């Protein structure tokens, strides 16, 4: 994972 | 099962800060009011968003752009009739100053001792917001006001008032004058919910779009 969350 | 996410923006300040790396507990059932939730952005579900679930199915939610307070009436498909006790503490200075900039239409956030002044920037206000039986902090910007003309208006409701459809949620960011949320784009379907953010795994001192000074190990642990 390690994606962004806006 | 846990899924990690990085926090690139200030929309959930002071609760989550830019450079925080959170852990999400994947959801069955269902968010409670006040839960911090990662979800697929409805209009572009290739994007994950993180906000607080302020409104659950059936709630009549109303937002006052001047006092910057919510009113919530549950069990209200139409249109109901029963107020949640929503109370606010008194406004006080927050730990942050927001300073605006140019080349990269943007703003930066700076943690400033409350006994200090930053030369350029505006100190954000802070309050605690209690939604029934759960309480969290919110930041507001004194010179900012929501332009209701930009609001999502639900079909047949007046502006700044929404009735949450069955199977859907109303999401709001804690940094209330700096958050593009349900006020602007509508509800979040249940299917779109990934899970509840329960902890900070790691944290870095950083600004949006740059590298970090250093860390914030004091932040590792449960989310408050
Ligand atoms: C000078 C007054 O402006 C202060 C704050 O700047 C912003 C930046 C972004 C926004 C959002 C993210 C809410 C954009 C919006 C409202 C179109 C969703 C609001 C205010
Ligand atoms: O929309 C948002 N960002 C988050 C990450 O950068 C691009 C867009 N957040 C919602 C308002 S914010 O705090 O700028």
């Amino acid at each position: 994972x390690x994606g962004g969350a806006y | 099962i846990y899924e990690p996410f990085q926090i690139p923006s200030g929309s959930m300040m002071p609760t989550l800060l830019i450079g925080d790396f959170i852990l999400v507990e994947k959801f069955t059932g269902h968010p409670k009011r006040g839960d911090i939730v990662v979800f697929k952005y409805p209009e572009d579900p290739k994007l994950d968003y993180i906000k607080r679930a302020v409104g659950l199915p059936g709630d009549k939610v109303t937002y006052d752009p001047v006092s910057k307070e919510l009113t919530i009436q549950p069990g209200c498909s139409s249109g109901c009739e029963n107020a949640l006790p929503v109370t606010y503490s008194n406004v006080e200075p927050s730990d942050f100053v927001q300073t605006f900039s140019r080349r990269n239409a943007t703003s930066g956030f700076f943690e400033v001792p409350k006994n200090e002044t930053k030369e350029n920037g505006i100190r954000l206000s802070e309050r605690k917001e209690t939604l029934g039986d759960v309480t969290h902090r919110i930041l507001t910007v004194p010179i900012a006001q929501d332009q209701v003309g930009m609001y999502y208006q639900q079909p047949g409701q007046q502006l700044a008032t929404w009735i949450v459809p069955p199977g859907q949620y109303f999401m709001m960011g804690d940094n209330r004058d700096n958050s593009a949320d349900s006020r602007y784009w509508g509800f979040v379907p249940e299917a779109n919910l990934v899970g509840r953010a329960t902890a900070i795994w790691m944290s870095f001192d950083k600004q949006e779009g740059e590298w970090p000074t250093g860390l914030r190990l004091s932040r590792i642990g449960g989310i408050h």
